[PDB]
């Protein structure tokens, strides 16, 4: 059932990028056939070919010389590739699974397709010849008035970044009841900026101010950083 | 709307009174049936060559083991020789 | 080279329609599928016999020569998303795909955003460059200005602002971007960002050393 | 035969009756004959064999 995917998501232009995905908890994972599909930033979907634990070669003929994709019959791993081409089509890759039932008997025409039923978390692919330097933490400074709840804005903001992904947490996760972040711009640098305001109920706040987690995918993943007790 | 092997084919045929006539819609094999000359109208292929009879439904046919037995003043002879090779002379004979 | 419409638009509380041209429409049936902003599509159809899969009272399916009739429920409210479209070829080997219509739903509430401004405040005072934040979200739709101003008049200053993007129920959270020096933060004025769509548009303020 | 067929009976004439196939019920299937891959392997092997000499 579940279903996750796997790999850095990020290169350059000239060399081949390789990303999988995991199944696991699944009923029956060797007879269902399984195809990727990418999303390009102008929001048009596109086909990758399907592969079976029968050894099945197949994928879109316009990305033939490209794409070479892998198996591994003990565990599910779910490799894929991409060698000449890579610049321009750089979106959001899924990952997914093409279910199949049957109406009967195998290798005798029998074999409907389902369609896509199951997919997987979601990661993003861009080529961008830069690197990252990373994010560092940076508070918003609160201001509140006296008495009778209302209004509270309390932000935790991040200036440089330079994957695509970014993983919003506050308290770790603590709470969900409003969760809000936005995206930016590529500025001059192409470091985008991406700061997130938490909505939160505020009139009177006792060691409970909450923290923000960072992505920083590429580079070292983990600033913990406290918005000071101003409430 | 999408192998086929099979067609949902109709005809009229006669009831019960010869003055009547009744349409029914029954299905056949392909073939069965060949194409004569839209909407498909076919043709049974017998029609073409020879007559019809259908059998009878409470016929068996199953195989069953039928004893071919000599008459009297005869005798069958049946080779006991395992290796029979084509037709010659079989030694061990019952 | 299949073709699936992508801007088509109803009224809440109606039925639809969408459709999905292609030749290749035999061995191939349909898929559509509806991925809201940024997340992943669910199965807008499926296939359970060989003989038919409109079952669920949401939605069903009908056939013509070449386009293909996705009719849906009564009801067209809450569900909005843009809806794709993909099959596969005669040889059983390719899988086609060509787009989807984005529907917006009728009775849209008037538009009116109320975001607390932020100020850089307490960490690049510190440090070397001043951050500048003035944080507008929640506007539906977009082609809403925020007029960076001098000390009481508006100002460009060549300052960056980001494209609007939809999330939660259909609505766009652009947000804007400033970006210069800290001198100016402490030379400049006391800074407030106003945002002007139509009629009544209210801002705040960012104050300087407020602490 | 995966075929789950009806008998449809039509009075032809005064009592014969023509029995045809009806709507078939349970999905459509085509029918098949199995033989055992393995088993058939060693039998045109015994074949082969004899036939060569
Ligand atoms: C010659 O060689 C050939 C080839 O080897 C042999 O021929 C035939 O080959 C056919 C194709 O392989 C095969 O036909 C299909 O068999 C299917 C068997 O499916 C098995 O796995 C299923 C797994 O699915 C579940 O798990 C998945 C993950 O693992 C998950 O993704 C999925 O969602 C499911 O959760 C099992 O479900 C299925 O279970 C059967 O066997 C179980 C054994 O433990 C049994 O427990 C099950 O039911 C029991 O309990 C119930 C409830 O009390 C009782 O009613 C039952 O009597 C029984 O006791 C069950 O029997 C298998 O393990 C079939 O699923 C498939 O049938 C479906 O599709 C056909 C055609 O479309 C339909 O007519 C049918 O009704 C089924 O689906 C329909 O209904 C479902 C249910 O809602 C709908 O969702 C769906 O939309 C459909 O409408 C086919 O039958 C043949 O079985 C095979 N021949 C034989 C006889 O087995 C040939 O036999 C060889 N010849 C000889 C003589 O040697
Ligand atoms: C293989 O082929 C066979 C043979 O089919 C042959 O062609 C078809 C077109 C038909 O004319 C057959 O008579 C002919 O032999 C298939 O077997 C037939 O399949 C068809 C598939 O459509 C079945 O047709 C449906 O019949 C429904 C019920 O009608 C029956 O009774 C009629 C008289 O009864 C009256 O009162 C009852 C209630 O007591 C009402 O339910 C009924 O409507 C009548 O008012 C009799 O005349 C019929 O022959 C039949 O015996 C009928 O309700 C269906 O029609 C509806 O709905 C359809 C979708 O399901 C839709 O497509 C139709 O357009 C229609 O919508 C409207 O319904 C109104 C109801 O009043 C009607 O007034 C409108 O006229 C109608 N719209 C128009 C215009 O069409 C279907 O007609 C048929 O019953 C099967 N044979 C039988 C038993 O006669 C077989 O399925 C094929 N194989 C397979 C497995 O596919
Ligand atoms: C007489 O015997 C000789 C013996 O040599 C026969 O010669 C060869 O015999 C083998 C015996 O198994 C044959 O079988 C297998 O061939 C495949 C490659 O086949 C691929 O191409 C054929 C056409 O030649 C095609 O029919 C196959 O179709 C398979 O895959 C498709 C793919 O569909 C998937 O993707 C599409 C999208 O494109 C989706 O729409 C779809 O839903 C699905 O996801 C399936 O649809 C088919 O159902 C079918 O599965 C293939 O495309 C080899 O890969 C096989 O063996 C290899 O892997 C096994 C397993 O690991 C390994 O053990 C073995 O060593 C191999 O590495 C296997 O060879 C040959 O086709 C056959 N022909 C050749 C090339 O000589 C001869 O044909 C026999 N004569 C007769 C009349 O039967
Ligand atoms: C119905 O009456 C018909 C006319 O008396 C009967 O004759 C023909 O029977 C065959 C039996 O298979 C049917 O099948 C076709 O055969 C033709 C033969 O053509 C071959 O020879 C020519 C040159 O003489 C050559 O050019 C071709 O390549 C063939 O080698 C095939 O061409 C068809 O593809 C098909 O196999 C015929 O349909 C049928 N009609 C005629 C006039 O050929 C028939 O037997 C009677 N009933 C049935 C249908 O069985
Ligand atoms: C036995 O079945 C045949 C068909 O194989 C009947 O012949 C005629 O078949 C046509 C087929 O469309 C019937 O269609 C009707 O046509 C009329 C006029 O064009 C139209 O107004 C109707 O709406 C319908 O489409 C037609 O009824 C039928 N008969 C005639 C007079 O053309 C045949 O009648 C059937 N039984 C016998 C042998 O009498
Ligand atoms: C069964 O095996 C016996 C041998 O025990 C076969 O008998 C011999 O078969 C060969 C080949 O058929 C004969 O040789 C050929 O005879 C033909 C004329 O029939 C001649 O035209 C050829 O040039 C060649 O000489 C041979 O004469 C024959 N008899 C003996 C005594 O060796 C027998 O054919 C096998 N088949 C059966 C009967 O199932
Ligand atoms: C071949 O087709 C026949 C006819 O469809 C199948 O017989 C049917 O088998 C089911 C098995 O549960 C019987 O049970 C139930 O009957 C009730 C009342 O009619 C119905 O509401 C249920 O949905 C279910 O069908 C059913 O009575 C029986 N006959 C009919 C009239 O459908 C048969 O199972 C199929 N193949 C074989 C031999 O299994
Ligand atoms: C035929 O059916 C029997 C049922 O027990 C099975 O054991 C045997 O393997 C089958 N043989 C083949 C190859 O069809």
């Amino acid at each position: 059932v579940q279903l996750r995917e796997s790999g850095p998501g990020l290169v350059k232009p000239s060399e081949t990028l390789s990303l999988s995905c995991t199944v696991s908890q699944d009923s029956r994972p060797s007879d269902h056939s399984w195809t990727w599909v990418r999303q390009s930033p102008g929001k048009a979907l596109e086909w990758i070919g399907d592969i079976h634990y029968n050894g099945a070669t197949t994928y879109n003929p316009s990305l033939r010389s490209r794409v070479r994709i892998e198996l591994d019959q003990s565990i599910p791993r779910f490799s894929l590739k991409m060698t000449s081409m890579t610049a321009a089509d750089t979106g959001m890759y899924y990952c997914a699974r093409n279910a199949i039932r049957i109406y009967g008997v195998v290798a005798l025409g029998e074999w409907f397709h389902y369609g896509m039923d199951v997919w997987g978390q979601g990661t993003a692919v861009t080529v961008s010849s830069a690197s990252t330097k990373g994010p560092s933490v940076f508070p918003l400074a609160p201001s509140s008035k006296s008495t009778s709840g209302g209004t509270a804005a309390l932000g935790c903001l991040v200036k440089d970044y330079f994957p695509e992904p970014v993983t919003v947490s506050w308290n770790s996760g603590a709470l969900t009841s409003g969760v809000h972040t936005f995206p930016a711009v590529l500025q001059s640098s192409g470091l985008y900026s991406l700061s997130s305001v938490v909505t939160v109920p505020s009139s009177s706040l006792g060691t409970q101010t909450y923290i923000c987690n960072v992505n920083h995918k590429p580079s070292n993943t983990k600033v913990d950083k406290r918005v000071e007790p101003k409430s | 709307i999408t192998r086929t092997e099979l067609k949902n084919c109709s005809f009229n045929m006669t009831t019960e009174l010869r003055d009547k006539k009744q349409k029914v819609y029954s299905l056949f094999y392909r073939l069965d049936v060949v194409q004569i000359n839209s909407n498909k109208e076919y043709r049974l292929i017998n029609c073409n060559t020879s007559a019809i009879t259908q059998a009878c439904p409470k016929v068996s046919f199953e195989p069953i083991p039928i004893h071919y037995c000599a008459p009297a003043g005869f005798a069958i002879l049946k080779c006991k020789d395992k290796k029979f090779n084509g037709t010659g002379p079989c030694p061990s004979v019952s | 080279e299949l073709t699936q419409p992508p801007s088509v638009s109803v009224s809440p509380g109606q039925t639809a329609r969408i459709t999905c041209s292609g030749a290749p429409l035999t061995s191939r049936f349909t898929y559509w599928y509806r991925q809201k902003p940024g997340q992943a599509p669910v199965l807008i159809i499926s296939r359970s016999s060989q003989r038919s899969s409109g079952w669920s009272g949401r939605f069903s399916a009908s056939w013509s020569g070449t386009t293909v009739t996705l009719t849906i429920r009564g009801v067209q409210a809450d569900d909005e998303a843009d809806y794709y479209c993909q099959s596969s070829d005669t040889s059983d080997s390719y899988k086609m795909f060509g787009g989807g219509t984005k529907l917006t739903v009728l009775g849209q509430p008037a538009a009116a955003p109320s975001v607390t401004l932020f100020p850089p405040s307490s960490e690049e005072l510190q440090a070397n460059k001043a951050t500048l934040v003035c944080l507008i979200s929640d506007f539906y739709p977009g082609a809403v200005t925020v007029a960076w101003k001098a000390d009481s008049s508006p100002v460009k200053a060549g300052v960056e602002t980001t494209t609007p993007s939809k999330q939660s129920n259909n609505k766009y959270a652009a947000s804007s971007y400033l970006s210069l020096t800290p001198e100016q933060w402490k030379s400049h004025k006391s800074y407030s960002c106003q945002v002007t769509h139509e009629g009544s548009t209210v801002e705040k303020t960012v104050a300087p050393t407020e602490c | 035969r995966p075929n789950n067929n009806t008998r449809k009976s039509i009075r032809i004439g005064p009592g014969q009756a023509f029995y045809a196939t009806g709507d078939i019920i349970g999905d459509i299937r085509q029918a098949h004959c199995n033989v055992s891959k393995a088993t058939w392997n060693e039998t045109l092997g015994k074949v082969v064999k004899q036939l060569r000499k």
